[PDB]
C-alpha cells in the first residue's frame, strides 16, 4: 500500500473527480469531471489539435470549448470520455499504471447495473486493475467520519442522497437518493438570473454561476422572510465580477437559489426538501433505533458547502419529527471530499484488502459480481 | 403487592453484587495484564480505556499467544477502533470466544460489564484454553 | 330495492372504489380512489378551474396532477377527499340522492375506531343516509363465494387479508390482517425497475407500472428457478410501451415483485408470505375444523388477480399444512369485484334488512353503535 | 384463476347497466330540458351536441331559474367553448354544482358520463335545490 500496491481511491463523482493513492489525506487529482470539445473552427497552422481536451484544461478555454460531463448523476453517459478523465486521472495526476494497483473506486447507490459492471469492466480490460472496488458514496463519506450510526445526506455535485444507519447495518429500502445538487440549482439560477437581465446560455458561464453559487448562495434560514427584507437591499445585494469584467448583482436570488434543496417546487416537482427526505428514510425505520437518526444527522457533499443549511436542517426536523428528544447534525469540514478521504481510509484496513474485485476475479467468474461485491 | 419499589431496591443489589464482582474482578484482570502488558511496557490502571483501542487488547493477545497480530487503521473514529478490536476478534474467536455480546464497540464503548465480560473469558480461556503462548 | 329504497352497495377498498345499488351484479361505478390535485401553474384564460380533480378524471391528466389515495390500507386519511369520490361515487356514477338510501359501505378488519364511526358519520351528516352499513371487506367476498366454512385472503389494493370462517362462526382471533397488496408491490416495482435504468419519479407513473404489474407481473410458482432461467432471457423479457411511446422490456422483475407478497424480505420486514399467513390463522383455529379451513382457501381482491398465486399456494401450504389431507384453494373470477358483488347480495336479503345502521339509530344513541352493529 | 377475462366481460356489463341507466336517464333529462328550452324555442335530439357549446346550457340556467347569464366570446375554438361553460359552471358552482369532474371541457367534449354527469346533478339540484325560478 501508499505507493506501493497501493489502492487507488477515485472518487468519480459528477462534476468532481477525487482521486489519490490509498492512505492520502488529499486527493492531489482534484478536477472537474468534464470533456471540452471545440466549437467554433480556427484556421491556424501550428495549433494544438486538441479535439478532445479534458477536465480542468476545458476551464481554461471555456468559450470555445463544449463542456461536457461523461457522467450525469452517477448515470455514466459517455464511457470514453469517462476514461479520459480516468487515463488523464491516472497519467497527468495519479501519474502512475493501474496495471498495479487496485483502483477504490466510487459511485451512487441505487445504480442501474450496467454503470458499475462497466465502470469496472473499462478500468479491467482498457486499463489493467489487478484489484478494484466501485464504492457506494456516502458510506465512504461515514468512513471519514468514521462513524456507524445516524443518516448520510451526500449532495455532490449530481445527487443527494439519505443513506441511514445504525452500528455498521444499514437499511436498505430507507435509503432514499434525489436529484437535488450542483448540477441542479445552477439551472435555477440560470432561470432566477434572467430576471435581472443576464442570460448565460453556455456552459462555460453555467460552472461560474455555479461558482456564483457555491460563493453567494447560501440557504435562507428562514426563506420568505429573507425575501421579505429582500424589499429592502441592504447587504442581501452584492457586486459579483465576471472574468469579462462585468458586474453582476444580486440580492434574494443568493439565497432562493440553494432554497431548490429545500423547496423543490422553486424547480417545480413532486420533490420535497432534503429534510423531508431524511425525515422519510426514519419513517422506514425501527422505532428503537430511530432516535439515533435524528441526533446523528449526517451531511456530505459538493452542494452542501453552503452556508445556512444545517443550521435550517436542525429547525425542520425539529419542526418533523419528535422534538422531545434531540436533533443534531453533524457537518463535518472537508464534506464534500470526505466521501473520498474515508475512502482512502477505507483501503487502509487490511479487512477490506480482502473485499477487492481482483482481475480474474472479474475475468473468469462475471462482471455481476461486481454487483456482489458492491452493494 | 409491592415488588415494584422492591424490584428498585433488587437490581440495585443485584448489579451492586456484581460490581462487587466485576471491580474485584477487574483488578484480577488488572494484575494479570500488567503482568503480560509489562513484556511490552504497557500498564493498565484501567481497562475500560486502556484496552479500548482493541490494538491494545491486540498488544495483549500478541503478548499471551506471544505471537503478532495485524495492527490496521487506528484515529478518533468510530470505524478505527472497531477494526481494531475486529482484529482481537479474530484471534479471539480464533480462540473460541464467541460473540455472546463480547463485541466490537463493546470494546470501543468500554462496555463495563463485556469489556470485562470479553477479557475475563479470555482468562476463562488462558488458563483453560491456549490463548497463552 | 332496486333503484326504490335500494341499498346502495359502495366499496372503498384503496386504490379502486366499486359501487353500485343493491342486487347489481357490476358495480356501475368503478374508478380509481384518487384525487387529483395540479401541481404546476396555467395562465391561460377560460381553463377548468379544478383544484380538485377527483377519481377517474385525474387518470387523464396525471402529469399535472398530484394523485393522491383518501385512503390508506383501509385507514381513512383525508375525510374530505374521501367526501369527493363519495359524492361524484353518488352524484356522477349512482347519479342518485343518498338521502333516500341505505348505503352498504364495506372497509378494512381490525380498523381502528374512527375509521367506522367517520366512515359512517359524514354519510350520516354531509350527506344523509336513512339507513347505512360499514362492513368487513372478506366476508362479503364470500358472500359472491356464497360459502360458510374455510379461510378467505382478500388483498385488494392496499391490505391482504387471511379471515377463517366455519359455517357462518368466524374465528376473530384468528383473522390477520397485513400491508402486502398492489400499492406495496408496485413500490418494490419501482426500486428494482431502476436497475434497467427506468425511474419514475412520479405517482402518475406508479399507477403505470401497476398496469404493468397488474398485466405482466405473475407469480412465480417457483421463484429461484424463475431467476435461474432468468440467465437466458427467452420469454420472461418482454416489451412494454409507454403512453409517451417508449418502450420497456422486463425479464425477472416480472415474477420477482409479487413475490414480495410471498417473500416480504424483498420489500424488508418480519412479514412471512401471504401463504405461512393463512397458515399461521389455522394455527390459531380448532383442530376439529382446521380441516377444512385447508381445503377451503378462498382467494380475494385486485392483487390476488395475478397469474401463478394460487399453484404456488397449493404447493406451498402443501408444504406447510398435513399433507396427509387437501388443500384446496378456492379462486372464483371477479375476485376484486366478489368483495363488492356479494355485499351487493347482502343488501337482498331481507334478514339483513333488519340490520342497518338506521339514521336515528346513529343520531340519537351514538357513533359507537356503528361498531355494535359492524363487527 | 380467471378474473381478467372475467373483468373483460364484467366491466362490459358495469358500463352496460350504466348505459341502461344514462340512456333513459338521459332521456329523462331530454323531456324535462325540452320541456324547459322550448321556452326559448330550443329542441334537444341530444344533450351531447346542443348543450354542448355551454351558452346553451347557459340558455338552460337562464330558463330554470328564470334569470339571465353572460354569452362570452363562441366559436370553433376551444376557449371560445370553455369560456362559454365556465360561466355556465360559475352560475352551477353558484347552485353548488360541484367540480367534481362536472368540467368546462367535460361539455365541450361530451363526455357522456359527466356532461350528463354534470347535468343530472343540475336535476338533483333542481328538484331538490333553487336551479330553479
Amino acid at each position: 500500500m501508499d505507493d506501493d500496491i497501493a489502492a487507488l481511491v477515485v472518487d468519480n463523482g459528477s462534476g468532481m473527480c477525487k482521486a489519490g493513492f490509498a492512505g492520502d489525506d488529499a486527493p492531489r487529482a482534484v478536477f472537474p469531471s468534464i470533456v471540452g470539445r471545440p466549437r467554433h473552427q480556427g484556421v491556424m497552422v501550428g495549433m494544438g489539435q486538441k479535439d478532445s481536451y479534458v477536465g480542468d484544461e476545458a476551464q481554461s478555454k471555456r468559450g470555445i470549448l463544449t463542456l461536457k460531463y461523461p457522467i450525469e448523476h452517477g448515470i455514466v453517459t459517455n464511457w470514453d470520455d469517462m476514461e479520459k478523465i480516468w487515463h488523464h486521472t491516472f497519467y497527468n495526476e495519479l501519474r502512475v499504471a493501474p496495471e498495479e494497483h487496485p483502483v477504490l473506486l466510487t459511485e451512487a447507490p441505487l445504480n442501474p447495473k450496467a454503470n458499475r459492471e462497466k465502470m469496472t469492466q473499462i478500468m479491467f480490460e482498457t486499463f489493467n486493475t489487478p484489484a478494484m472496488y466501485v464504492a457506494i458514496q456516502a458510506v465512504l463519506s461515514l468512513y471519514a467520519s468514521g462513524r456507524t450510526t445516524g443518516i448520510v445526506m451526500d449532495s455532490g455535485d449530481g445527487v443527494t442522497h439519505t443513506v441511514p444507519i445504525y452500528e455498521g447495518y444499514a437499511l436498505p429500502h430507507a435509503i432514499l437518493r434525489l436529484d437535488l445538487a450542483g448540477r441542479d440549482l445552477t439551472d435555477y439560477l440560470m432561470k432566477i438570473l434572467t430576471e435581472r437581465g443576464y442570460s448565460f446560455t453556455t456552459t462555460a458561464e453555467r460552472e461560474i454561476v455555479r461558482d456564483i453559487k457555491e460563493k453567494l448562495c447560501y440557504v435562507a434560514l428562514d426563506f420568505e422572510q429573507e425575501m421579505a427584507t429582500a424589499a429592502s437591499s441592504s447587504s442581501l445585494e452584492k457586486s459579483y465580477e465576471l472574468p469579462d469584467g462585468q458586474v453582476i448583482t444580486i440580492g434574494n436570488e443568493r439565497f432562493r437559489c440553494p432554497e431548490a434543496l429545500f423547496q423543490p417546487s422553486f424547480l417545480g416537482m413532486e420533490s420535497c426538501g432534503i429534510h423531508e427526505t431524511t425525515f422519510n428514510s426514519i419513517m422506514k425505520c425501527d422505532v428503537d433505533i430511530r432516535k439515533d437518526l435524528y441526533a446523528n444527522t449526517v451531511l456530505s457533499g459538493g452542494t452542501t458547502m453552503y452556508p445556512g443549511i444545517a443550521d435550517r436542517m436542525q429547525k425542520e426536523i425539529t419542526a418533523l419529527a419528535p422534538s422531545t428528544m434531540k436533533i443534531k447534525i453533524i457537518a463535518p469540514p472537508e464534506r464534500k471530499y470526505s466521501v473520498w478521504i474515508g475512502g482512502s481510509i477505507l483501503a487502509s484496513l487490511s479487512t477490506f484488502q480482502q473485499m477487492w474485485i481482483s482481475k480474474q476475479e472479474y475475468d473468469e467468474s462475471g462482471p455481476s459480481i461486481v454487483h456482489r461485491k458492491c452493494f | 403487592n409491592d415488588s415494584s419499589s422492591a424490584r428498585l431496591f433488587e437490581r440495585s443489589r443485584i448489579k451492586a453484587l456484581a460490581d462487587e464482582r466485576e471491580a474485584v474482578q477487574k483488578k484480577t484482570f488488572t494484575k494479570w495484564v500488567n503482568s503480560h502488558l509489562a513484556r511490552v511496557t504497557c500498564r493498565v490502571g484501567d481497562l475500560y480505556s486502556d484496552l479500548r483501542d482493541g490494538r491494545n487488547l491486540l498488544r495483549l493477545l500478541e503478548v499471551l499467544s506471544g505471537e503478532i497480530l495485524p495492527k490496521p487503521t487506528k484515529g478518533r473514529m468510530r470505524i478505527h477502533c472497531l477494526e481494531n478490536v475486529d482484529k482481537a476478534l479474530q484471534f479471539l474467536k480464533e480462540q473460541k470466544v464467541h460473540l455472546e455480546n463480547m463485541g466490537s464497540h463493546d470494546i470501543v464503548d468500554g462496555n463495563h460489564r463485556l469489556t470485562l465480560g470479553l477479557v475475563w473469558t479470555i482468562i476463562l480461556r488462558f488458563q483453560i484454553q491456549d490463548i497463552s503462548v
